[PDB]
RNA sequence: UAAAGUUGCUGCAGUUAAAAAGCUCGUAGUUGGAUCUCUCUCGGCCGAAGCGUUUACUUUGAAAAAA
């Protein structure tokens, strides 16, 4: 089930059994990598890049074509954000909730949701510290959060 | 029928089934009566596969013939539509008929007047003859039933997927079962049609009796 | 009930189950070749697209996303791939 | 065209290299075979009298080989007497690390250098004209195993006659028993 | 069943259900021992030989004796393969 | 969350055995599960089984013969010395004429009698009879 | 002390007989999805030296006062 909700949904993606690139796809690995670089320079997260490639260019799975994931390709090129995208989104949502809450003191539900979001942020930050993706002094503080993202 | 050509279903039997409407089921389907169904058409009516019905009827006939004493087979009908068919089946085959009400304790209460010890049981409807079915479980009695699309199969060993609602269908099923039993016994032959017609097993419907009485 | 071949489900049995509950997972989606009447270019479109797909040559809206699938613009033709 | 790792060629390798030179000279695929090369070759007996040729080619050229695979196989089968010719890549096997293992563990073993990965790659490349859509493993009552491989239906007619030679080649190389089937559809 | 000397030491050997292989006890009164007649392939009359099936009461209460009998008859060739 | 795969597989097998089913589907697969099933099959309790290979953790379809009374797992996996095996046999087995305790030893995964023959101990996985 | 499976690790209970925190978050603790089949040199095949990424486990052996 959900980490912070009672829901127990099952909606997700199921990749096909075959790992071979389809015959109709005319794109090569280098062309896909160039498209990825152009989209990243445009300012798109890897998830958006994958969505665009799936919807428009018929690229079902970049890892099947180029043999590598989007984030690793960006890191090899050097066009990678300092902090991971999911943590960035969590911090941005926490900032938005905190900005809403300061003008609405009686919204206890906003306080509850902010507590949940900050707990998830702490979990993700500790995990990323364990993998050394973040320095072992990075801290999430409410005041610093606005400047962080 | 072990794929034998002699035991295959003929065209006239198919015509009789189509005329009697035995292939027409109910709107409800039992989850254990789904292997004998063919397809659900519009208006919710389920259609029964007649080949599987023929296979089940032949298996029931084989089960009946294996009993040495013909009197050890009991045929029971509670509804009025099946009483005449059961009586004719018993007369033609030599079984013991129970038409009308079944007295509880017939198979268990050994001091009653109607106490009996049948070796095989044939019923017309599991949902209407449930009382004889339940008492079978007490005395090790195998059971044969004429089931429908919506019919419980508890304590039923050989289920014949026919239409047990209409009088014509019930009479035809009983007549065909009797014919198959007699042919397997070696009494009548498979080379010529049986002398008795299947209309002798149908329900009289005393309205029809009154109509025929005033015909002349 | 008490007698069922799990190794060999029928083809209709496996298209009625949930995509995850099958013996081997298989998506219900597909890619298609679409063509608008104005312009001759053929565009590859994912069935469950989430973005508006524009024709590169002539800037024609090929499809609009919805909750389940993306609906093609009127007059546009499509054919499944493989 | 033959560049063995051990630098020691044989008679069959020489003959196959001569055939490849003949195909370079007398066919339209000059540049491809000029750039490409093979590592080794072998012959086995399968199917109660049939013979199968196995062409071990380097891994960095397997993808380029797959471009001409069908035409090259046809030309080889026409040049040689009735046989069955299959192209397989050259995969290295690294032993599993152990407590008593020596400085051969100075680098972590790549997952590609694994017995299971190599066997899967060999099986995938063995039947190249047809894709693999499913795999089943049956454990017999005596403990033995049997591998059933499902192949694509669209390429059934191309490799339907080579199934037995595939089962022979895999048994000779991997040492396991494998069978091939063509399911109806999904 | 038997001792080290090999002599069999039991009152009786109970029969097992043909459908589920379960033991049919002495007090199981819902069990059935049914016989299905065999016919001659040429004439179709009663051969005089029959095949015996035994079903325990647990299966019958589940309403699974019909399918079990059908499968047993199909395996023995009594029921047509294209049933 | 799921923390033991052998426990789930054995529970599924036992539940399907109680209901009189002919085949059981167990997922996910594991080589420990395959070893346990092989040990059970060598003694004739289950029969042949087939491993369906999807690209994620696999599945197993097991045929049943109706000879299995109880198959179960012991958690946590306790260390068993060769001199403490008789106590586990008394506690877990129904009789001294049948039933097997399954152990994982340094030689491999086997039953208690085969571990007595090879004079080795290990960790208890489960039992079946 | 056993009886006491009425202190329950083996091995107890918690709808109505005694009993589950008003609800949620959360550190420590506990638990955690699949997957990977001896070595050169120096000395007389063995001797020295490095072993083992290390453990846990199991099986040996040695040392372990009598009463
Ligand atoms: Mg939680
Ligand atoms: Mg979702
Ligand atoms: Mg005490
Ligand atoms: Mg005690
Ligand atoms: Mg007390
Ligand atoms: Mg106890
Ligand atoms: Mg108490
Ligand atoms: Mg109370
Ligand atoms: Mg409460
Ligand atoms: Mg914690
Ligand atoms: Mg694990
Ligand atoms: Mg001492
Ligand atoms: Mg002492």
């Amino acid at each position: 089930g959900r980490m912070h909700a009672p829901g127990k949904g099952l909606s997700q993606s199921a990749l096909p059994y075959r790992r071979s690139v389809p015959t109709w796809l005319k794109l090569t690995s280098d062309d896909v990598k160039e498209q990825i670089y152009k989209l990243a320079k445009k300012g798109l997260t890897p998830s958006q890049i994958g969505v665009i490639l799936r919807d428009s260019h018929g690229v079902a799975q970049v890892r099947f074509v180029t043999g590598n994931k989007i984030l690793r390709i960006l890191k090899s090129k050097g066009l990678a954000p300092d902090l991971p995208e999911d943590l960035y989104h969590l911090i941005k949502k926490a900032v938005a909730v905190r900005k809403h809450l300061e003008r609405n003191r009686k919204d206890k539900d906003a306080k509850f949701r902010l507590i949940l979001i900050e707990s998830r942020i702490h979990r993700l930050a500790r995990y990323y510290k364990t993998k050394r993706v973040l320095p072992p002094n990075w801290k999430y503080e409410s005041s610093t959060a606005s400047a962080l993202v | 029928s072990g794929a034998l050509d002699v035991l295959q279903m003929k065209e006239e039997d198919v015509l009789k089934f189509l005329a009697a409407g035995t292939h027409l089921g109910g709107t409800n389907l039992d989850f254990q009566m789904e292997q004998y169904i063919y397809k659900r058409k519009s208006d919710g009516i389920y259609i029964i596969n007649l080949k599987r019905t023929w296979e089940k009827l032949l298996l029931a006939a084989r089960a009946i013939v294996a009993i040495e004493n013909p009197a050890d087979v009991s045929v029971i009908s509670s509804r009025n539509t099946g009483q005449r068919a059961v009586l004719k089946f018993a007369a033609a085959t030599g079984a013991t008929p129970i038409a009308g009400r079944f007295t509880p304790g017939t198979f268990t209460n050994q001091i009653q007047a109607a106490f009996r010890e049948p070796r095989l049981l044939v019923v017309t409807d599991p949902r209407a003859d449930h009382q004889p079915l339940t008492e079978a479980s007490y005395v090790n009695l195998p059971t044969i039933a004429l089931c429908n699309t919506d019919s419980p199969l508890r304590y039923v060993d050989i289920a014949i997927p026919c239409n047990n609602k209409g009088a014509h269908s019930v009479g035809l099923m009983w007549w065909m079962l009797a014919r198959e039993v007699l042919r397997m016994r070696g009494t009548i032959s498979r080379e010529h049609p049986w002398e008795v017609m299947p209309d002798l097993y149908f329900y009289r419907d005393p309205e029809e009796i009154e109509k025929e009485e005033q015909a002349a | 009930p008490l007698a069922k071949d799990l190794l060999h489900p029928s083809p209709e049995e496996e298209k009625r189950k949930h995509k995850k509950k099958r013996l081997v997972q298989s998506p219900n989606s597909y890619f298609m070749d679409v063509k608008c009447p104005g312009c001759y270019k053929i565009t590859t479109v994912f069935s469950h697209a989430q973005t508006v797909v524009l024709c590169v040559g002539c800037s024609t809206v090929l499809c609009q996303p919805t909750g389940g699938k993306a609906r093609l613009t009127e007059g546009c033709s499509f054919r499944r791939k493989q | 065209i033959v560049k063995p790792n051990g630098e020691k060629p044989d008679e069959f390798e020489s003959g196959i290299s001569q055939a490849l030179l003949e195909l370079e000279m007398n066919s339209d695929l000059k540049a491809q075979l000029r750039e490409l090369n093979i590592t080794a070759a072998k012959e086995i007996e399968v199917g109660g009298g049939r013979k199968a040729i196995i062409i071990f080619v380097p891994v960095p050229q397997l993808k380029s080989f797959q471009k001409i695979q069908v035409r090259l196989v046809r030309e080889l089968e026409k040049k040689f007497s009735g046989k069955h010719v299959v192209f397989i890549a050259q995969r290295r096997i690294l032993p599993k690390p152990t407590r008593k293992s020596r400085t051969k563990n100075k680098q972590k073993r790549p997952r590609s250098r694994t017995l299971t990965a190599v066997h899967d790659a060999i099986l995938e490349d063995l039947v190249f004209p047809s894709e693999i859509v499913g795999k089943r493993i049956r454990v017999k009552l005596d403990g033995s195993r049997l591998i059933k491989v499902h192949l694509d239906k669209a390429q059934q007619n191309n490799v339907e006659h080579k199934v037995e030679t595939f089962s022979g080649v895999y048994k000779k190389l991997t040492g396991k028993d494998v069978n091939f089937e063509f399911p109806e559809f999904q | 069943m038997q001792n080290d000397a090999g002599e069999f030491v039991d009152l009786y050997v109970p029969r097992k259900c043909s459908a589920s292989n379960r033991i049919i006890g002495a007090k199981d009164h819902a069990s059935i021992q049914m016989n299905v007649a065999e016919v001659d392939k040429v004439t179709g009359r009663f051969n005089g030989q029959f095949k015996t099936y035994a079903i325990c009461g647990a299966i019958r209460r589940m309403g699974e004796s019909d399918d079990s009998i059908l499968r047993l008859a199909k395996a023995d060739g009594i029921v047509s393969k294209n049933f | 969350v799921r923390m033991n795969v052998l426990a789930d597989a054995l529970k599924s097998i036992n539940n399907a055995e109680k209901r009189g089913k002919r085949q059981v589907l167990i997922r996910p697969c594991s080589k420990v599960i395959v070893r346990f099933l092989t040990v059970m099959m060598k003694h004739g309790y289950i029969g042949e089984f087939e491993i369906i290979d999807d690209h994620r953790a696999g599945k197993i379809v097991v045929n049943l013969t109706g000879r299995l009374n109880k198959c179960g797992v012991i958690s946590p996996r306790f260390d068993v010395q060769l001199k403490d095996l008789e106590k586990w046999q008394n506690n877990l087995l129904p009789s001294r004429q049948f039933g097997f305790i399954v152990l994982t030893t340094s030689a491999g995964i086997m039953d208690h009698e085969e571990a007595r023959r090879k004079h080795t101990g290990g960790k208890i996985l489960g039992f079946f009879f």
